[PDB]
DNA sequence: CTGCAGGGTTTTTGTTCCAGTCTGTAGCACTGTGTAAGACAGGCCAGATC
DNA sequence: GATCTGGCCTGTCTTACACAGTGCTACAGACTGGAACAAAAACCCTGCAG
């Protein structure tokens, strides 16, 4: 929430630990595993049924979106570098975040729980847009540092 | 070439009489300049009017010992 | 008149920098064991001057500019 | 007490009112022309200073003697700016270094040919044997290229 | 009554080695792979000359 | 219209300047358990001291 570096939070943590007796923040070794629980790939879950030509596997993580593009020269190049996804798994991470407040909203309605576990409907926005020729610092020469389109959703 | 005739002729004179040569060694201003580079980036005012005041203060500020003896903090 | 430059008077600095190591200095005559209170009055401090300059900075009068520092 | 050191060269020059920087005149501190330093090169006694150097400038300024361009270049031993910024008398650590770094890497790329075999080689030899030489140092002790060296480099 | 050299005490304080187990911190790779001024030597050539 | 020359070109040589800082990760560096140790710290306690 404040941009804050790694380099600059272990030098900051060591300061603040070794200036007054405690602990104050956690070092980073154990606040990143402690991360690995909130990236997508992290929790089961299931489908009924399965899904469409989509991979049964559930934890991967960050993939490439190339998609497996044969880099073979003689074709379309397969230079774009892209990050995303497996948009379900992203789904269910979200979801899973949102479980504390789906879970006080049936507390207020005071909605039975062994009685409200399907009939349930998310509905999801999404949106798409780039950013022109984004600067960057050292850069002098064309790294394609320039544009970037990032697809979302909310 | 110079440092080359320095240091094949003017090392010894200058070892003997100033106690010490590296001692005095400019590495320090140049290779610490890229302070200069950084805190223009982050911390900056900024208007030239005050780009430099404001970086100078920081800097020295980053610079005394009294503040790098708290960093420290028994080790 | 089209520079932009700051500076200290460099008394203030050196003032400050020295009454800044006011416990390092104190710490050490004790280890020297020297008296504290008489021999308060023939201290001699050397101290480097130095400066070089940084050029073709991206500028928000041309891109380089000049440090002058010391130690 | 003052002590100047931390320059480099060029400035030292420019504020010392010398001809930077690879002109007749070369050392900071000994009087000696530049060639003089190849046939000899360690038996240089230090004489470069600030009050002289002053005296020097007003003697160019003068003229006294009435000399022509260049006896006046010598008799002076060529200080023609005048200086107006203390120096103190030596040199930076680290471009020493460079400056070594740099002609031990041009000495290699020559001796990777042959010049005592071939006396005068031309410009895309010298290409070559800088491209052969960056090869053996990657293949070997895996280290790439830079455009100028820095200190870690140079180590 | 005084001065010290050296008994005892119990107390630190360290002392030994082999399994960890946490850590900070010093490795890794990773862009770019060309510039700027000024001095000097030699060829040489515009150009006045007689 | 040759002649010689001041000066201008070009090629080469020397000193300068950006290349941090950012995430990953492995390693060595730190922590402990019984045995047993020696070495000093400070009171108490005694002698050999006048
Ligand atoms: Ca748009
Ligand atoms: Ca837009
Ligand atoms: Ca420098
Ligand atoms: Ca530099
Ligand atoms: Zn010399």
């Amino acid at each position: 929430n404040t941009f804050l570096s790694c380099s600059q939070y272990h030098k900051m943590y060591r300061t603040v630990k070794a200036t007054s007796g405690r602990q104050i923040f956690q070092p980073l070794h154990t606040l990143r595993n402690a991360e690995k629980e909130l990236l997508p790939g992290f929790h089961q879950f299931e489908w009924q049924p399965a899904l469409k030509n989509v991979s049964t596997s559930w934890d991967v993580g960050i993939i490439d979106g190339l998609s497996g593009w044969t880099v073979s020269v003689d074709d379309v190049p397969a230079d774009t570098i892209s990050r995303r996804f497996r948009y379900d798994v992203a789904l269910v991470s979200a979801l899973k975040d949102l479980e504390e407040d789906i879970m006080e909203g049936l507390r207020e309605r005071a909605l039975d729980d062994s009685m409200c576990t399907s009939g349930f409907t998310v509905v999801v926005k999404e949106s798409c847009d780039g950013m022109g020729d984004v600067s960057e610092k050292h850069g002098s020469g064309p790294a394609v540092p320039e544009k970037a389109v990032r697809f979302s959703f909310t | 070439t110079n440092y080359l005739h320095k240091t094949l002729a003017h090392v010894p004179e200058i070892v003997e009489r100033d106690g010490s040569i590296g001692a005095w060694a400019s590495e320090g201003n140049e290779s610490g300049n890229k302070l200069f580079r950084r805190f223009r980036k982050m911390n900056a005012r900024q208007s030239k009017t005050f780009e430099l005041e404001d970086i100078l203060k920081h800097h020295w500020l980053y610079t005394s010992k009294y503040l790098q003896k708290f960093m420290e903090a028994h080790k | 008149a089209d520079t932009i430059s700051r500076r200290f008077r460099y008394d203030v600095a050196l003032v400050s920098a020295l009454k800044d190591l006011e416990e390092d200095i104190m710490e050490g005559l004790r280890e020297r064991a020297l008296d504290d209170s008489m021999c308060t009055s023939g201290f001699t401090v050397v101290v480097k001057e130095s400066c070089d300059g940084m050029g073709d900075v991206s500028e928000k009068v041309p891109e380089k500019a000049v440090r002058f520092s010391f130690t | 007490f003052f002590r100047g050191t931390g320059y480099d060269e060029k400035m030292v020059r420019e504020m010392e009112g010398l001809e930077a920087s690879g002109s007749t005149y070369i050392c900071t501190l000994c009087d000696s022309t530049r060639a003089e330093a190849s046939q000899n090169m360690v038996l240089h006694s230090i004489t470069r200073s600030h009050d002289e150097n002053l005296e020097r400038y007003e003697i160019w300024r003068k003229n006294p003697f009435s000399e022509s361009a260049d006896e006046l270049r010598d008799r002076v031993k060529g200080v023609s700016a005048k200086p107006f910024m203390e120096t103190q008398p030596t040199l930076d650590a680290l471009h020493c270094d460079i400056g070594n770094a740099t002609e031990f890497y041009k000495i290699f790329q020559d001796e990777i040919g042959e010049v005592y075999q071939k006396p005068n080689p031309s410009r895309e030899e010298r290409r070559r044997w800088r491209s052969t030489l960056d090869k053996q140092l990657r293949k070997k002790m895996k280290l790439k290229p830079v455009m100028r060296m820095n200190g870690n480099y140079a180590r």
